[PDB]
Parts: structure tokens; C-alpha cells; sequence
């Protein structure tokens, strides 16, 4: 079964500030927080004024129920990165995450002080914290 | 409250610089691309809003954008703007996550306004634009200046993990003072109501907080007691400020490295004497008058024969009570502060005798008889002179008897009623001003170091540039002061950057400097200046405002900085100040400049038997008219001394902003705020910091930040860190003009740094999806967390809803 | 204090009162219990209170700290531009998603009874229900 509508709905209003419409930039964040990635051409074909019901229908169709965070780490393939390297990549790609948010991530996904972060463990921890 | 003048001038400050990149390679609009625009019915209908947020619509052409407004909420209607009316947007950026405006990717005007607005609305009113600090009046107690917050800002280990604050400025100034044995000045400026007085008072309280004790507590107490006293005698309720400082204040302080004021000095200049005689409707005179009449006990009333606040010619009877001001409680505090300044009980009685005498002199009526005192007021005149310890007969003679020099003989005549009223008023203003200056002089003899200041903390609190449509002599003096301080500001910015370049072997040829010495000359130069021809016309036997204007117009044809006015060219002229052209009206310039008590009345006062009154004009020279008798001549002397002192210190600038003219918290008036950003050189400070090689990080920081530009070059054990950076920059695509290698730091132009960022992002294209999903998932979690904080409150709303449902 | 006792006697079976009726009694009495109070009183005495314990519960439901400044905390959080207003849909979504969530008709009915226009002064909405 595994119905996701109550979580899809709460996330929408979290990114839309409780309005039934969400701006396009905020919509990209919303869908990304469920592992959903669109191409540029798919992005172009979206409505310009995305409302709750559109998202609830889009999420049902695009969300990966078996592997929510497949784009962090794909189980259907045959992964690790040094911490300061991983942080550097976040900063290079200009992340909205403050210095504290990064620290919660790092102790969540990596409890020890290993010099190196398992991307499969990140997708594991984030699937739990949905 | 937004006038059309403000909308007009605000619109001239607006400039389009960077261009919008709304289209991709293929020519299609980026889905959801947001811009700022100044074209919107919202703006037509609400003069508080200068810019709105839109998204460019799919199908837009390059020559003409089609947008839909999204913030504030609109209709969903598409409309067309020319690209020169579109500014870039800092979408997806937390304004509370860093404190300098310069760290935004786009620093255009609507971006700057929005960054400060959203900080202002979350009660973070301090933002830096290095080296300037920006402070927006919240018009309420934020609660972030308590003793607990002083201790927190003083005692936190690393100064940089606290948000910007006035305490951060105090802490840095005192740290540099004790770190390198260098004097500092903290210059607080801005317009009436911008919070200058509170900033100054908060910084003094920081300075007065010591880790463990101040054995010089006696002197710090006298210095902290100067605030109530200086406000009672120098502050007044105006239309726009219930507590406006009507004098310029400069202080020098000696402060232990762990807090605690050990010595001080106080300087007050350009007191608004005219306020002693008349006030506009809904304005008061200086607080002390109302504090004294309302607060004096019955014995004090008996003593000086005091009447009610409404019963005095010098005090506006319709405006004697101010909402939210307890003049009686303020008198109790002023009396305690005077005692804390080590004035005796009899010093204090003399001080209030003189105030009572000034007020009583204002009640004396003159008549045309020649002039004479009304017989009904012969006793009132006598009591007023006894209260000021002056000779009533001799004071009378100087007010009613005139001595002219005709040919070369003295001739005794009579002042008429008007001229005799001018004399009486001048005595009231002069006694009040010298009493105010005497209190400061007395305080200084208790708090100053005997040998003068070796190393000191200076503190200046002044109006910034003031621009009305009709600007008088008072605005000219203010605006001359702020030209000197502008030179201080661009001098320090240039000296600091030039030293950094020279310390790293970078060339300083491409450094920029916008000197304002030419406008300082046209205003101040000894031979050929406005202030010179003002002085000349004042000493001239038949000088006039119009003649003064004429001498300027014919002798200053040698710089742009003086521009003869268009309409009513006589009695009007324009100066090309650093912030733009300002129009002045020469009416009463000579009157105002000569408003200094001179002549025999001064010698009568110096022959008072009372030693305090002897000291009011002590040392002052007898008076033809001399330049020591002109406000403008004496002020340029003061101002030059003051600036020579400040110029020898490391300066700190706090620029105070008034966000609306209603004294309302959380109300944002974009046109007024934009006009102040321009006047306080905040926009200039952003430009200045981006010029030349504005990015400077050390080899190890440059390598950590730009590692993935050329990961092979950066992860090479064979080459040193200096050469690694060279290899990165040589292979990255940057032109050699966009970077220089220093002794220890990589120097990048702003443009080169943004290209280097975009080149590194292209190398990390395969992390885009992964980093987007990690970021977003945590963003969701932080949003729910922010919601979880408030659920206890929401449970109360839901509980009271279910209650109301039962009641139905 | 008299009304307390009549309301108890209307709903009391066998001298004890259920928590649901005790919460209805408390709203009838002008008080605003939440599930937090109802959980605290379950931990102590279960789902049926004696008149003594029923009184203790009414005591718990007082909440003196209740004022406009406190109730508006969640609405202000979503008022990004500090206009003091939120739309009806915004407040309906808040009221029906987190906390002791109302049903959708319950939220709608409460906002429609306060105002007929879409944008609601949430400071005045919270004041109005506080009586
Ligand atoms: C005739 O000359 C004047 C000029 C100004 C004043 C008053 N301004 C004094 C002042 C108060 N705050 N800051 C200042 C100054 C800043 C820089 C120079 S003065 C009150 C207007 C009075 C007489």
C-alpha cells in the first residue's frame, strides 16, 4: 500500500507558506525533497501556476516508492567521499544550507568521525527522516 | 507621508547596472525565472513600494519581457517591460545567514532594499557594508542591548560568530585601540529619529561594563550622568522626534581593555539657540524648561517665583506636554545626574536660578515710548536679573541705551522697541548657551586626564547630510561637516586597500579614488570660498545676503562645485555636494551668522558677583565686529581642530536609518530608505568594495574553495601552494588581467571570481542532482522543525476554536 | 463555581465523568482544553474522573498565559512580509494539518464566521476566539 499523500500535502504547504499555489522555484525544491528530478524539457512543460492538486498528482507519478533517494545512491548498480571534499562540493554548487544544517547532516549520516562519507548511508538516513 | 519630491529623487538614485540573463542557449526563458521590476500597479497605488517581484514568462522576446507579478500578490496578468526595467533577483538566499550586503550575488538597488527589509522584519537591524555599519531604527525595544547581551558580545571567544551589532563595533574599536596602541573614533550619523542617540548610549554602556570592577567608578558615573543632563539642556521635542539632539556631540574616552571608563571629555557645538526664543507649533523648547517648571518642588517654586509651563513667553503654551515623556521623573533624574557630576547643592541652585532668570526675562514686555520696559514689568525685570546675578540697572542701560559712532564721536541714543527686543532675546540665548557650555566645562574638569589624552576612544554623534528644498545656514554647516567626514571615509578605504596591495606586491596603479577636495575648497578655502565670503559680508558695514550671493557667483566661477541658481538667482545658490546638488537660500544668512552676543552686555555679565556667572563668558573679548563674533568663523576653527583629531584615529562609521516617518515598528518605506542609503554613502561603499581585485583569499583557502576547477592541478604533491594556484588560474580560462598572485594571497577581480565559480560548477555537473536532493530534503526538515516550535501555540488556537463551537 | 457542579451532574455516570464530557463541560465553562491537558489527566486518573479529579482537570484547563501574542505564533510564522494578514486558505491549511487538527469544515466554518473577505487579520481572529 504505502500511501504518501499526507506527506506530499504537508511538504507542499511547507514550501508554499501554506498557500494552495507554489512558485516554480519553490516547486523544484519541493519535488527535490522527495528525490524527484526533472530534465530541462520536463521542467518547461510544467504549468506556470502549480497548485496543490497538480503536485499531489505529479508526486504520485514521479516519486520512487521503492528507492526514494535513488539519485543520491542507486542500489541497482555495482560509494564514498571525503568529508571536506563533500562539503566543498556543496559550497561549489551554491547550497542554501547554512553551516549548522551541514553539521546536522554530517552527524546524522556519519555518527563516527570517519574521514569519509557513505552516500548509500545518506540515502538510508534521509529515507527514514521523511 | 511620501512626498512627490521623495519619489522623484528616489527614482534618480535607481540605476540599471548588471543585465538580466533570463534566456538559455536555445533562446528559451528559464522556467520560473524571477526578476525585480519598478513597473507595477502595486507601485502606482502604494508609494511605500518601489519594486516588485515577477517571473519572466515563456515566450518572452529579448527586446521586451513579458512578466507576471508574484510578490506582493497580484492578478496573474501578463504585462510587458523593457529590459532596462528588470533587475536580477537573489532568489533562494537566506538574508539572516550573513551580515555584509556585499556577500549577495547581486547587489543592485532592489536586491539591497529587500535584503535589509527581510532582516529588518526579523528584528536584525544591523547590517554591514564594510567599512560602514547600517542600523535601522526598529521603533521598539528589541531587547538586544541588555546587560546580558553586553556580557555576551564582550565575553564570546571568537568575535565573528555573533550577528552584527553596535556592540560588535565597540568591541572591535576597543580591541584595535589596545591591540595596536591606536586611537579610534566611532562616528554615529544619520537624520533625526534614526536612532543615533540610542546607538551612542548603547556603546557607552558597553564601554562602561567591566569584566571585574572599575576603581575609577567615580569618573565613569559622571560621564554616564552626562547623558540625562546633555539631553535636558540640548534636546527638544520636534515634529519628527520627541528627543532630537540640537547640538553636535563629541566625546573622548579612556577605557580599560576589560571595560570601564577611566577618563573622558565632552564637546558640544552649534547649539540651536533660536529654539530658546521661539518654537513651531507642536514643538517644545529644550526639555530642561519643562522638567524644571513641572518638577520643581513648592520651595523651589517659591524661591525662584516660578509660574506654570503655559505661563511663559519663551515656551509655546500649546505644546508643553509630550506623549510618553514624564518631565517630572526626568527632573528627578537630572538632579541626581548633576550631583553625580560632582556639582554641589549650591552649584545646582545657581544653575536653576539662571534658568529661572532666562524664563523670567522672556516675560518682560517692552513698549515704544525709543523703547522702555512696561512699569508693570519693572519688578519682573528686576527679579529676572537677580535670578541671573546681574546688575539690573546696568543690564537695563545696555538694552535701552544705544551708543553709535558718528564720524569719530560716540553719541548716546536710544534703541527702539524692536532693536531692544533683539537685545533682550540675545541675552536670553547667550546666557542659556554659556550655561550649557559651563556645565560641560565643569564636568570636563572632573573627568579629563591632567596631561591630555595619550590614546583615546572618540565618539561623534551628528546629523548626516541634510537636504530640504529650502536649506539655510544650519544645513550648510552640517553639510560642510559631512563633506569632511566623507573625505575621511574614502581616505581610510583607499589607505587600507593600498596598504593591502603593497603588503602583497600587487600593483596599486589601478586603484580608484573619488576626491571631494574641490567641493571642500569651494566651501572652506581661506581666500575663495562660500564660508569666506560669508565672513566678509558679515564684517562689511553694509553687507547683505544678496551681496554675499553675488560675491560667490562672481568669484567661484572656477569649479563646477558652485552653481548660480535658476529661479530667484539672488539670495539662492547651489553646491555640488558629494551626494548631489543642494540648493541653499541665503535669507537671514548674515542674521544667523551674527547671532552671537557681543559688546558691553558681556562685560556686565563678567562683573557679576557670582563666580559661576563670571565664568560663563570668562576670557571672552570685548567688542566694531570681529570674526571671533561670527558663528561660521568660530565653527570652521572648531571643525578643523575636530577633524585633525579624528583624522589621526582609526574611524568607525555607524549609519543610522529611519525606515518610516510614522515612528512605527515593522513599517518599510522604500523611497525614504533608498534616499538614506544614497545619502549615507552605503551604496557607494558597495561599489568601492567591488572595484579592482576585490577577492583576496590565501593560497590554502583559494585551493579549498576552487579545488574542482582543475582537480588534478590542485591535488599535486609536487608543486607548492603558490604554484598550484597559478596552474589553476592559468588553465581555468581566466585572462591574466582578472587575477594576480600575491606574496600569500590570490587576488581576483569580481568578474573573474564569478567566472571561476561558474567554471567549477560545470566540472561538478554530475553532483547537481545529488546535491539538490540532499539540500532539499534537509530544507524540508528545517521547515518542519520551525513549525514544530510553534505547535504549542497552535494548540491554543484550536482549543479556543473548539470552545467557541460549544458556545454555539 | 456553581455551574461547574451542574455541568458535572448532567454528564456524570456512577459519580465519575468521562474525559470527553469533562472537556465539553470545560468548553461550556468558557475554558479551552487541548489534547495536552487531556493527556496529562489521563496519566493520573484514567478516562473517568471523580468529582475531585474532574475539578483538578478544570484547574489544568485554565491557561492564564493565553493572549493574542501567544496564539498568533504559528500564523505570524507564515506571514513572511509581516502584513498581519493571511488568506483563508493559508489559515485553513495551518489549522487542519498540525496539532489538534480541525476537520476541513471546522476550519472553514470558523474563518467564515469571523470575516467574509479572503484576507484575515490573524491578530483579530485570535482576539475574537479568546472570548
Ligand atoms: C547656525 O549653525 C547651526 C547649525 C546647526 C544647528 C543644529 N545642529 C547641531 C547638530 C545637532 N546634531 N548634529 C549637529 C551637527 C552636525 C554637524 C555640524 S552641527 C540643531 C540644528 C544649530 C546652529
Amino acid at each position: 500500500a504505502s500511501d504518501m499523500e499526507e506527506k506530499f500535502r504537508e511538504a507542499f504547504i511547507l514550501f508554499s507558506s501554506c498557500s494552495d499555489h507554489i512558485e516554480m522555484y519553490k516547486f523544484f525544491e519541493l519535488m527535490n525533497s522527495f528525490g524527484i528530478i526533472l530534465t530541462n524539457d520536463e521542467k518547461a512543460a510544467l504549468p506556470n501556476d502549480i497548485n496543490m492538486d497538480y503536485w499531489l498528482n505529479f508526486a504520485k507519478k514521479h516519486y520512487n516508492y521503492e528507492q526514494p533517494f535513488k539519485h543520491i545512491n542507486n542500489v541497482n548498480e555495482q560509494v564514498q567521499i571525503k568529508i571536506d571534499n563533500f562539503l566543498g562540493i556543496m559550497k561549489a554548487l551554491d547550497t542554501r544550507l547554512t553551516e549548522s544544517d551541514l553539521n546536522i547532516l554530517l552527524q546524522i549520516t556519519n555518527p563516527e568521525n570517519k574521514s569519509t562519507l557513505n552516500l548509500k548511508t545518506v540515502s538510508q538516513k534521509l529515507t527514514e527522516s521523511i | 507621508a511620501v512626498t512627490n519630491e521623495e519619489i522623484k529623487t528616489a527614482s534618480k538614485i535607481v540605476r540599471r547596472v548588471s543585465n538580466v540573463e533570463a534566456f538559455d542557449k536555445s533562446g528559451s526563458v528559464f522556467k520560473g525565472y524571477q526578476i525585480w521590476t519598478d513597473i507595477s500597479p502595486t507601485i502606482e497605488n502604494d508609494p511605500n513600494i518601489m519594486f516588485v517581484k515577477c517571473v519572466v514568462q515563456q515566450g518572452s522576446k529579448k527586446e521586451k519581457l513579458t512578466v507576471v507579478q508574484i510578490d506582493p500578490p497580484g492578478t496573474g496578468t501578463p504585462y510587458d517591460i523593457d529590459p532596462t526595467h528588470a533587475w536580477n533577483c537573489n532568489s533562494q538566499v537566506d538574508p539572516m545567514s550573513f551580515g555584509d550586503i556585499g556577500l549577495l550575488n547581486h547587489t543592485n538597488i532592489p536586491c539591497v532594499l529587500d535584503f535589509l527589509k527581510h532582516r529588518y522584519l526579523k528584528n536584525q537591524i544591523y547590517t554591514t557594508a564594510v567599512p560602514l555599519i547600517v542600523a535601522i531604527n526598529p521603533y521598539k525595544d528589541l531587547g538586544n542591548t541588555t546587560n546580558e547581551w553586553i556580557r555576551r558580545y564582550r565575553d564570546t571567544a571568537d568575535h565573528t560568530k555573533l550577528p552584527p551589532h553596535v556592540f560588535t563595533c565597540a568591541r572591535e574599536a576597543l580591541s584595535n585601540l589596545h591591540g595596536v596602541n591606536k586611537s579610534q573614533t566611532i562616528i554615529v550619523s544619520g537624520e533625526s529619529g534614526a536612532g543615533k542617540t540610542e546607538a551612542t548610549k548603547q556603546i557607552m554602556r558597553y564601554f562602561a561594563s567591566s569584566k571585574s570592577g572599575n576603581m575609577d567608578l567615580r569618573i565613569q558615573t559622571a560621564i554616564m550622568a552626562a547623558n540625562p543632563v546633555l539631553e535636558a539642556f540640548g534636546n527638544a521635542k520636534t515634529i519628527r522626534n520627541n528627543n532630537s539632539s540640537r547640538f553636535g556631540r563629541f566625546m573622548q574616552l579612556v577605557i580599560s581593555h576589560e571595560g570601564g571608563i577611566r577618563y573622558g571629555s565632552v564637546v558640544a557645538f552649534l547649539l540651536e539657540k533660536s529654539r530658546i526664543i521661539t518654537q513651531d507649533d507642536n514643538e517644545r523648547s529644550y526639555h530642561i524648561f519643562y522638567q524644571f517648571l513641572k518638577g520643581a518642588n513648592s520651595t523651589m517654586k517659591s524661591k525662584f517665583g516660578l509660574k506654570g509651563v503655559t505661563e511663559y513667553k519663551l515656551l509655546n503654551p500649546n505644546s508643553t506636554e509630550v506623549s510618553g515623556v514624564d518631565d517630572v521623573k526626568d527632573f528627578e533624574e537630572v538632579i541626581e545626574s548633576l550631583k553625580n557630576m560632582e556639582l554641589s547643592e549650591s552649584d545646582i541652585e545657581v544653575i536653576f536660578s539662571i534658568v529661572a532668570g532666562i524664563l523670567t526675562l522672556g516675560n518682560v514686555r517692552l513698549i515704544e515710548k525709543a523703547a522702555a520696559i512696561m512699569d508693570e514689568d519693572m519688578g519682573v525685570f528686576n527679579k529676572a536679573c537677580e535670578l541671573m546675578y546681574l546688575d539690573p540697572e546696568l543690564i537695563k542701560r545696555e538694552i535701552l541705551i544705544k551708543v553709535t559712532v558718528a564720524g569719530g564721536t560716540k553719541i548716546e541714543g536710544r534703541w527702539n522697541k524692536n532693536d531692544a527686543e533683539v537685545l533682550k532675546s540675545s541675552l536670553c540665548k547667550a546666557m542659556y548657551e554659556k550655561l550649557f557650555l559651563w556645565i560641560i566645562r565643569h564636568l570636563n574638569s572632573r573627568i579629563e586626564p591632567e596631561g591630555g589624552f595619550k590614546t583615546f576612544m572618540g565618539m561623534l554623534d551628528i546629523f548626516g547630510f541634510e537636504v530640504f528644498k529650502n536649506n539655510s545656514l544650519e544645513q550648510l554647516f552640517i553639510n560642510i561637516t559631512n563633506e569632511m567626514l566623507q573625505k575621511n571615509f574614502v581616505d581610510i578605504v583607499f589607505e587600507r586597500e593600498s596598504k593591502l596591495y603593497k603588503d602583497e606586491g600587487i600593483s596599486t596603479a589601478e586603484l580608484k579614488y573619488t576626491s571631494n577636495k574641490e567641493v571642500i575648497n569651494v566651501l572652506c578655502e581661506k581666500g575663495k570660498s562660500v564660508l569666506s565670503y560669508l565672513e566678509d559680508q558679515c564684517l562689511a558695514p553694509g553687507g547683505t545676503d544678496e551681496k554675499f550671493v553675488s560675491s560667490c557667483a562672481t568669484n567661484l566661477k572656477e569649479n563646477n562645485k558652485f552653481t548660480p541658481a535658476k529661479v530667484a538667482s539672488n539670495k539662492n545658490f547651489i553646491i555640488q555636494h558629494t551626494i548631489g546638488p543642494i540648493q541653499y537660500c541665503a535669507e537671514s544668512f548674515l542674521l544667523k551668522n551674527k547671532d552671537v552676543l557681543r559688546g558691553d552686555l558681556v562685560e556686565v555679565i563678567k562683573d557679576s558677583p557670582n563666580p559661576i556667572v563670571q565664568q560663563l563668558f570668562e576670557g571672552q573679548v570685548i567688542e566694531k565686529i570681529a570674526k571671533g563674533s561670527l558663528i561660521g568663523s568660530q565653527f570652521l576653527n572648531q571643525l578643523t581642530s575636530l577633524m585633525n583629531l579624528i583624522n589621526s584615529t582609526e574611524p568607525h562609521f555607524i549609519r543610522c536609518i529611519k525606515p518610516n516617518e510614522n515612528k512605527k515598528p515593522l513599517e518599510w518605506c522604500e523611497p525614504k530608505i533608498l534616499i538614506q542609503l544614497h545619502a549615507l554613502s552605503i551604496l557607494e561603499a558597495l561599489v568601492l568594495r567591488q572595484l579592482g581585485y576585490s577577492y583576496r583569499r590565501t593560497f590554502e583557502e583559494f585551493l579549498y574553495q576552487y579545488k574542482f576547477v582543475d582537480i588534478a592541478a590542485a591535488e599535486d604533491s609536487s608543486v607548492e601552494n603558490q604554484n598550484k594556484c597559478v596552474n589553476i588560474l592559468k588553465l581555468s580560462g581566466l585572462s591574466e588581467s582578472m587575477y594576480k598572485i600575491g606574496k600569500s594571497m590570490v587576488f581576483l577581480k569580481q568578474e573573474g571570481a564569478k567566472i571561476l565559480t561558474k567554471i567549477q560548477r560545470e566540472k561538478l555537473v554530475e553532483w547537481e542532482n545529488c546535491v539538490s536532493v540532499i539540500e532539499a530534503a534537509i530544507l524540508k526538515h528545517k521547515y518542519k522543525q520551525k513549525v514544530n516550535k510553534n505547535i504549542p501555540s497552535l494548540l491554543r488556537v484550536q482549543a479556543h476554536i473548539r470552545k467557541k463551537m460549544v458556545a454555539q | 463555581e456553581s455551574d461547574v457542579r451542574i455541568y458535572f451532574n448532567e454528564k456524570s455516570s456512577g459519580g465519575k465523568i468521562s474525559i470527553d464530557n469533562a472537556s465539553y463541560n470545560a468548553r461550556k465553562l468558557g475554558l479551552a482544553p487541548s489534547s495536552i491537558d487531556e493527556k496529562k489527566i489521563k496519566e493520573l486518573y484514567g478516562d473517568n474522573l471523580t468529582y475531585e479529579q474532574y475539578l483538578e482537570y478544570l484547574s489544568i484547563c485554565v491557561h492564564d498565559k493565553d493572549n493574542v501574542e501567544e496564539l498568533i505564533k504559528m500564523f505570524a510564522h507564515f506571514d513572511n512580509n509581516c502584513t498581519g494578514y493571511l488568506t483563508k486558505s493559508q489559515m485553513k491549511n495551518i489549522l487542519t494539518t498540525w496539532g489538534d487538527a480541525l476537520t476541513d469544515q471546522e476550519a472553514i466554518d470558523a474563518l467564515n464566521a469571523f470575516s467574509s473577505e479572503d484576507n484575515i487579520d490573524y491578530k483579530l481572529f485570535c482576539e475574537d476566539i479568546l472570548q
